């Protein structure tokens, strides 16, 4: 990015920026991401496969498309994405369990398989002892464990209103 | 408005001498009013300066007058009187709101009179507006203040 003019530009630039969009949204640093992202030209942000492909995933992300997050595993426009790829799939196979677990007043698990993207019922039992679920006593993980009024919080407004009344 | 006194002597006065000896500079009580003057003050009766003793000791007792017991420091006031309150009061800081517009239009218009002749015998919704304003707040402000250290303290 500095030594515009006096260098011809390395085709691999664009490849490799888009790898450090993959580090950035793998390590979650969705600010940093966003201010990288916007050092790319327009029409290369736009068009590119290298840019959009860390941009698409990162809406995909934002938008709760898992399943495309998922695809992306096998688009993977250059192979070296795998490694960055394999953290970011992780972490979002615990966002989708948090998501199961705020809503899906009872969930199956044939279809929560599916749903958490898993292969195979020990991996799923396996996840389920993490964290903690009641394994489906009719197969069924029913996760379903859903005043006191802020007289202090309020008191204190209210003594505040009547300070900035007073200092009149 | 109290004042101490000590006659004159007719003697003294008719044989030229001032029955008072100004060692100090403390014969400046409040340049005598001209009810005594005319009554006879400088003439047959002269004023003595007076003072008080203060002790500290009975002025807690003189301030605690007007004081409130605690009953009365956390009371709330009843809510459908208040609720009536704060009604009543808001319509007519509606109807002070239409003449204070009114104002506001016909007050730059033309001030020949505005200075002081444009107010007299007439509301001033400015005014008006303003004190209602003022003990709403204060009402309301109050009893929130009240409910909610009720609500925590009597729990």
């Amino acid at each position: 990015f500095d030594y515009k003019e006096q260098l011809p530009e390395s085709a691999y630039m664009h490849q490799l920026l888009g790898l450090n969009l993959l580090f950035l949204l793998s390590q979650n640093r969705v600010a940093e991401f966003h201010t990288e992202l916007e050092r790319l030209p327009a029409k290369d942000i736009q068009t590119n496969v290298y840019i959009k492909h860390p941009v698409s995933l990162e809406q995909y992300l934002m938008e709760g498309s898992y399943n495309k997050v998922f695809l992306a595993k096998g688009n993977i426009p250059a192979e070296s994405y795998t490694f960055f790829i394999d953290i970011l799939l992780d972490t979002i196979r615990d966002e989708i369990a948090g998501c199961i677990e705020k809503a899906y007043e009872k969930i199956l698990f044939t279809e929560a398989t599916r749903i958490l993207f898993f292969n195979t019922p020990k991996k799923m039992t396996d996840y389920a002892k993490k964290r903690g679920w009641v394994l489906g006593p009719n197969n069924y993980y029913s996760f379903a464990s859903q005043t006191t009024i802020p007289s202090t919080e309020l008191a204190k407004q209210v003594i505040e209103y009547a300070r900035q009344l007073e200092m009149i | 408005v109290i004042d101490a006194f000590r006659l004159i002597n007719a003697n003294m006065m008719v044989l030229g001498h001032e029955p008072r000896q100004t060692t100090s500079n403390l014969g400046h009580l409040n340049k005598p009013s001209i009810q005594a003057l005319i009554h006879g003050l400088n003439r047959h009766y002269y004023s003595i300066t007076i003072n008080y003793r203060k002790n500290e000791l009975e002025q807690k007792m003189l301030l605690n007058l007007h004081k409130k017991s605690w009953m009365e420091g956390l009371t709330l006031q009843d809510y459908s009187e208040h609720c009536k309150h704060n009604e009543s009061v808001v319509k007519e800081m509606l109807e002070l709101a239409k003449n204070y517009n009114k104002a506001v239009e016909e007050e730059d218009k033309m001030t020949p009179e505005q200075l002081a002749i444009k107010n007299v015998g007439k509301q001033d919704p400015k005014r008006h507006l303003e004190e209602h304003v003022d003990v709403l707040m204060t009402s309301n402000i109050v009893q929130c203040l009240a409910a909610m250290l009720d609500t925590v303290v009597f729990k």
